[PDB]
């Protein structure tokens, strides 16, 4: 849930 | 059929909680977490903002993240906005992750 975005 | 109820959102079979939606015309945004218990790395964590009104029983839906959410048919970009209607299906990303707007009435 806290991971950046995916390009 | 039914003046006042609140709308919310239907997950598929074995997924998270209804998600309701403020009916006094606050934003709920949506995305990555545990609301939606969407973990997919391309949907944002801030995805789209809804707006629901309850008397028309619709949903603005504006895009905030980067890749996009479907509105029904029509595939959003950031900045844009469509339109759900009941039985309408919110596409969180990449034609991914499906959630279907309902009404329950008080009654």
């Amino acid at each position: 849930y806290d991971e950046s975005t995916d390009e | 059929l039914g003046s006042r109820g609140r709308l919310w959102l239907q997950s598929p079979t074995g997924g998270p909680p209804p998600i309701f939606l403020p009916s006094d015309g606050q934003a709920l945004v949506l995305g990555r977490g545990p609301l939606t218990q969407v973990t997919d790395r391309k949907c944002s964590r801030n995805q789209v903002e809804l707006i629901a009104d309850p008397e028309s029983r619709t949903v603005a839906v504006k895009q905030l993240g980067v890749n996009p959410s479907t509105v029904g048919v029509h595939e959003l970009k950031p900045g844009l906005s469509g339109s759900l209607s009941l039985g309408d299906v919110l596409y969180l990303v990449n034609g991914l992750y499906p959630l279907t707007l309902r009404w329950e009435e008080l009654s």
